[PDB]
């Protein structure tokens, strides 16, 4: 009588992939500011 | 019964969902719903008055004659080691349900009015349904488990809401004080949760006693092992409640937000330090020698928390020591086995500390009207006298609550209070006359803070002379200042308190005693006299009435001044007026002990540990600069180590 | 089943590791190059989610995709591939957490094709550790992530990043020979040269030859996973580094080397277990109080949270030695439940640092006040790893206080200092969270936000990441058998192989 | 160590070499005084 986790996990993937796919195209100051630039911890 | 029933889960979880929904609101959709305050405290405030409406039908339910009903699911299992997570719907769990739930509506009916001109309004009602839901999963609870999984969430919900502010430099050193101060409470409950699954081997309160009284007897537990473990689940309600090792974070628990306080002095304080003691009652009354402890550590809170609300300059830092010393008298009524009058108290205990600090809310938005934003103390600029002489219905509902907690002749206490005080003056009056004493005390300061600051002369000259805020002049001089959103639970919060003048009356005491049996059927009990009890209770409303008649004369001279007093008892007046010397100690033991050991765990860690890893890089290094000196150019010295190893094995190899 | 499932994911991303130089259009810094390095990410993630809803077929003890290919007759070796119950968690876990490092290694635009280029073949040298039942694969893929993070530390890390990356990779690979020495004694013992981790587990040992083994395995698993006198590699490797590099350190590279402290010295060396195992749970105790008094007394923000790290992983060895199926349940819980905690606060320091340059944790104080996003995840975050119920950090040092005493394997004034011991940690651990988290946000005591702090936000991406390490945090620890069921029958054969050896 | 005597709540002083030999006695020595516990008292 427990919950399995195979039919939780397989629709909580194509919800995660298409998020990420989607929240890339989606940021700020990344882009305007960035004085941090190129050298990642400078 | 079975769609109230089997669905009584659905209490903790209400009020989860509201602000599950609000926390994904306010991270994600912050420009609209900062804006959207008005509807989502009322979406809020929705779901807990759903939640009121179980609870009231799940008790009411209960009273009736109705059985009380389990449930246990399966949470974390191994090989013959399971752990089951459910709920209980108890007679004393179903009362507690009522008291958690009918004041956190109301204390959302107050947080309109003490706010809306604060930017945070919207995260507020978050954190207040936050609380309810890990409070209201506390009081429903079956196991040792169940009771630690929301044990250490009401301190993560007291911990955000001491800390709401933030910007505040005294709210944030406040609000780590209460985490760490709980944590050790939480150090002690999670030994001897373990430490109470090892002996007896289930989680469950009814399962505790019986297999704890198993293995005292037959001789497979010692009676002083088996002693420290009980003690070890005590140490958690003595920081919840604020008993005498870890009392240090309530003078600065008031320093978050006035709704709060009424919150975590009515939900995570007379319920959650006194419920996990009522309930492992199983356990306590087989072990004699827990029982004084926990009464003893009660009853010198009773005297500790007391006399530091004397000379208390601020109005909550006063009420935040009363509750210090009341829990204090109340959880002694659990250590003398008197419990369910120490549980009847509780009742009458939360719905008056509500009303004795919401109603002080309203005096502190009163007196931003004439004064700026930074003092709340007795009044100065127009000094302390008058408040109920511009008659508002904001200051006689202070005096209401502070009149019930003394015991008085025609109000409440006189039912409920003095019954442990026949019940502790049977066994050990030495450590238990204490309480006597400050019984007059205790309807000292809480007089002390009414009449100082009620009447007199309070509007007309500043001393001070410094507002210079337009957030001032709008704050609504002449208390009016408290708007309709006062109105409702400032009287609302009384019409329990006539129920209660009718329930736990001298008839109503029997019949709700006889709701509240212990782990079994017997009621162990010393002697109850007919005409003994008309001058043990007669007495001591005296110690109430004339404790409050030495305060009545002491602050209505306008100095605090008897005779030499005013050049006072400075031996121990530099304790109440310093606050006991009791934080110093925490402090610069402590605190500075544990930045101290820490300093040097880590000049050990960069300096030897660190120090062999770079020796083994350094003594490779300096064997490289070693063995670059073997070649040195002249070609004949190359030409003797070849011939001189030719001589070298030509010795080796031949033995 | 027939198809390779394991090892198409082993060398899917290094495949395609490889055609990131063949990628076009570098106008300028490099975008094209990092959407396909994400997508490649997600595709493998689906991948190890098809390979588990449909062939795992778990409640059985035992590996469900074995693949034994031959690879080398002469040495012995195959290419063995199989996923059982102490690996399949961290097959699942590799491949959420570095698809979010993906995603969090987006503001890079120092070396992007070189950067994309070692995360996905460290991608890949990582979900190839705990697949592989050999043992010359296993010590390849053990040093497989030797070199890309030495490059990962050196080119994009903090200052002292050169001294902090070459006392990595002379401590891990000065300490990775004993896993080919100890790999290599256990092989040629009897009469059978084989290499895979069955026989070796199946062949009856000596019991002098035994504590040779476990004292070489000891060493070479105490430096990944850092037990507390071998540990000053990490908080330079994990003080100096980036944001998006310091998830597969703390997140993924610690769990290698308590992963194989439960493959390799319970279940192959039960007598030498039984024989040295006080010792770890000491080295457990000790790895809580130290690494939280460490944290504690360390100003620098970055390498207050990286010797945190050390004082979490403290309940895996706790849980490994104490011989109960809920001690042993309690330790891979932790092992995961770290990974995705370690992952949601490691990801914040880069977040917080990003804005205000600062990381000394003094000149600080209002960073609250400008940033709100960044101050309610890093609330969160910070309230998971103090072992805070409802979430999974209380549950799996739960298991751990519960199943070490309950063992009938000690005695019992020495299971009482111990539980006495592991659980001060409960108080410590509260005690520097909070006071990273006040003398940052908390406060009116802004910084010159003149020359430094020029900017703050919290981007909507950003609050992604979060989010979505948030929900396996919150949704293993409100139903752990959630993750309970996936290994509950292999490590019950584990426990089942360490009973019949235990009175010795 | 100038930069771990940073400018909040620590420099308690005692960053002397003299004082790093004597906690570190204390510190290695309480591990080795539980290892040595643990072989003996377990079982």
């Amino acid at each position: 009588a427990v919950i399995s986790v195979k039919p939780i996990l397989l629709a909580m993937t194509p919800v995660f992939i298409l998020l990420c796919l989607f929240f890339g195209t989606r940021n700020g100051f990344y882009d305007t500011d960035q004085y941090h630039g190129n050298g990642s911890a400078h | 019964m079975e769609p109230l029933y089997q669905y009584a889960w659905l209490i903790p979880v209400l009020p989860l969902l509201g602000a599950l929904i609000v926390g994904f609101g306010l991270i994600a959709f912050s420009e609209t719903t900062s804006k959207l305050r008005r509807p989502s405290a009322i979406f809020i405030m929705a779901l807990m008055a759903i939640a009121m409406g179980h609870s009231l039908t799940l008790f009411w339910s209960q009273v009736q004659g109705h059985l009380p009903y389990t449930q246990m699911i399966e949470w974390a299992a191994a090989g013959n080691l399971h752990i089951a997570m459910g709920y209980v719907i108890d007679p004393l769990a179903a009362l507690m349900l009522v008291i958690v739930t009918t004041v956190a509506f109301l204390v959302m009916l107050y947080s309109d009015g003490y706010m809306a001109h604060d930017p945070g309004y919207v995260r507020f009602f978050a954190y207040l349904s936050l609380f309810g839901s890990s409070m209201l999963g506390l009081v429903v609870s079956p196991n040792l488990v169940q009771v630690y999984i929301f044990w250490e969430l009401v301190g993560m919900c007291s911990y955000l809401l001491i800390g709401f502010w933030y910007d505040r430099k005294s709210a944030a050193e406040a609000a780590q004080k209460a985490f760490v101060t709980n944590r050790v409470g939480d150090f002690g409950l999670l030994l001897g949760m373990v430490g109470l699954f090892w002996a007896t081997g289930t989680f469950d309160f009814a399962g505790m006693g019986d297999r704890l009284t198993e293995l005292v007897n037959t001789g497979l537990l010692s009676p002083s092992l088996a002693a420290i473990l009980a003690i070890l689940v005590f140490l958690g309600p003595v920081a919840k409640s604020a008993q005498f090792p870890l009392h240090v974070w309530l003078p600065d628990a008031m320093e978050g937000p006035t709704p709060i306080s009424a919150l975590i002095h009515a939900a995570t304080m007379v319920a959650a330090g006194v419920f996990l003691i009522a309930r492992m009652f199983p356990v306590f009354e087989q072990l004699p020698q827990v029982m004084t402890t926990i009464a003893w550590t009660g009853a010198f809170t009773a005297f500790m928390g007391a006399t530091i609300a004397i000379t208390q300059n601020d109005i909550k830092k006063s009420l935040a020591y009363s509750t210090i010393s009341q829990l204090g008298y109340m959880v002694m009524g659990m250590g003398v086995g008197a419990y369910s009058a120490g549980l009847f108290h509780l009742m009458t205990h939360a719905y008056f500390k509500a009303m004795l600090f919401l109603g002080s809310g309203s005096v502190i938005h009163s007196m931003e009207g004439v004064v700026g934003h930074n003092p709340d103390l007795a009044q100065d600029m127009r000094y302390m006298g008058g408040l109920r002489k511009y008659m508002p219905i904001t200051g006689a509902t202070f005096l209401v609550g502070c009149l019930a907690i003394s015991g008085v002749p025609p109000f409440a206490g006189f039912w409920s209070k003095d019954e442990i005080l026949g019940a502790v003056f049977h066994a050990n009056p030495a450590m238990w006359l204490l309480t006597w004493l400050t019984a007059g005390l205790t309807a000292f300061y809480m007089f002390r803070m009414y009449f100082m600051t009620f009447e007199g002369k309070f509007r007309n000259v500043p001393p001070e002379r410094q507002e210079h805020h337009d957030h001032h002049s709008h704050h609504a001089a002449v208390p009016h200042e408290s708007p309709w959103t006062m109105t409702l639970p400032l009287v609302v919060l009384a019409i329990p308190s006539t129920l209660i003048g009718f329930v736990g009356t001298p008839f109503n005491n029997l019949f709700e005693v006889f709701i509240h049996a212990p782990g079994e059927e017997k009621v162990a009990e010393h002697a109850v006299d007919l005409t003994e009890f008309l001058i043990l209770g007669g007495s001591s409303v005296g110690i109430g009435l004339m404790g409050i008649t030495v305060a009545y004369l002491m602050y209505l001279k306008g100095t605090p001044s008897p005779q030499a007093i005013a050049k006072a008892i400075q031996p121990l007046y530099q304790f109440s007026l310093h606050k006991w010397y009791f934080d110093e100690l925490y402090e610069a033991v402590f605190i500075k002990g544990c930045r101290r050991l820490a300093r040097q765990v880590l000049e050990v860690d960069y300096n030897v540990v660190d120090g062999v890893v770079n020796l083994t890089g350094f003594v490779t290094m300096v064997t490289g600069e070693g063995l670059k000196y073997l070649q040195n150019g002249r070609a004949q010295f190359y030409a003797l180590i070849v011939l001189l190893a030719v001589l070298g094995f030509v010795i080796f190899s031949v033995q | 089943s027939t198809f390779p499932w394991l090892t198409t994911i082993i060398l899917f991303p290094i495949v395609a590791a490889l055609a990131i130089p063949f990628i076009p259009d570098p106008t300028g810094k490099g975008r094209p190059i990092r959407w396909y390095a994400l997508a490649v990410g997600l595709i493998d993630f689906a991948l190890i989610v098809y390979a588990f809803t449909n062939f795992y077929d778990l409640n059985t003890p035992g590996m469900q995709l074995w693949e034994s290919y031959d690879w080398i007759p002469e040495i012995g070796l195959r290419w063995s591939v199989g996923a059982d119950g102490l690996s399949m968690p961290l097959i699942l876990l590799t491949g959420f957490i570095t698809t979010l490092a993906i995603l969090a290694a987006w503001p890079v635009t120092l070396k992007p094709r070189l950067f994309y280029f070692l995360m996905l073949a460290m991608y890949g040298g990582q979900i190839a550790v705990f697949a592989v039942q050999d043992m010359l694969v296993f010590f390849l893929a053990w040093e497989l992530e030797l070199i890309p993070v030495y490059l990962l530390l050196a080119i994009w890390g903090g200052h002292k990043r050169q001294y902090a990356a070459t006392k990595f990779i002379l401590y891990t690979a000065g300490s990775s020979l004993f896993i080919l020495v100890a790999g290599l004694a256990m092989a040629f013992y009897g009469d059978t040269v084989s290499f895979d981790m069955q026989t070796l587990a199946a062949k009856d040992y000596a019991l002098g030859f035994q504590l040779l083994v476990y004292a070489g395995f000891l060493v070479a698993y105490g430096v990944k996973l850092p037990i507390v006198p071998l540990h000053t590699w990490l908080p330079d490797a994990h003080g100096e580094a980036t944001a998006p590099v310091h998830m597969l350190l703390a997140g993924i590279l610690l769990k290698m080397g308590g992963y194989a402290l439960i493959r390799m010295n319970v279940d192959m060396l039960p007598a030498a277990h039984a024989k040295f195992a006080p010792v770890l749970v000491i080295l457990g105790v000790v790895n809580i109080i130290y690494a939280a008094l460490t944290s504690y007394a360390q100003r620098n923000l970055k390498r207050k949270i990286a010797y945190s790290s050390i004082s979490h992983i403290g309940f895996v060895l706790i849980g490994i030695a104490s011989f109960t199926n809920l001690g042993m349940s309690g330790a891979v819980l932790q092992m995961v439940s770290h990974g995705l905690i370690g992952a949601s606060l490691f990801f914040l320091v880069g977040a917080t640092y990003d804005r205000t340059h600062t990381l000394i944790l003094e000149e600080m104080g209002g960073v609250g006040q400008k940033m709100k996003k960044i101050f309610a995840m890093f609330t969160a975050c910070s309230l998971a790893s103090l072992a805070l119920p409802g979430m999974s950090g209380f549950v799996a040092e739960l298991m751990v206080f519960i199943g070490f005493a309950t063992s009938d394997a000690y005695s019992l004034p020495f299971r009482v200092i111990v539980v006495f011991l592991a659980a001060v940690g409960v108080i410590l651990t509260p005690i520097y969270l909070l006071s990273m988290l006040r003398e940052i946000f908390y406060g009116p005591e802004n910084k010159e936000l003149v020359e430094h702090e020029a900017l703050v936000d919290a981007e909507p991406r950003e609050v992604f990441i979060i989010a979505c390490l948030l929900v396996p945090i919150i949704g293993i620890g409100l139903y752990p058998k959630l993750l309970t069921q996936i290994y509950d029958a292999t490590t019950g054969q584990v426990i089942a192989r360490a009973r019949e050896v235990l009175p010795t | 160590a100038t930069d771990f005597n940073r400018g909040i709540m620590k420099f308690d002083g005692a960053d002397s070499p003299a004082m790093i030999a004597i906690s570190a006695v204390l510190i290695l020595g309480f591990i080795a005084g539980l290892i040595w516990w643990a072989l003996h008292t377990a079982y």
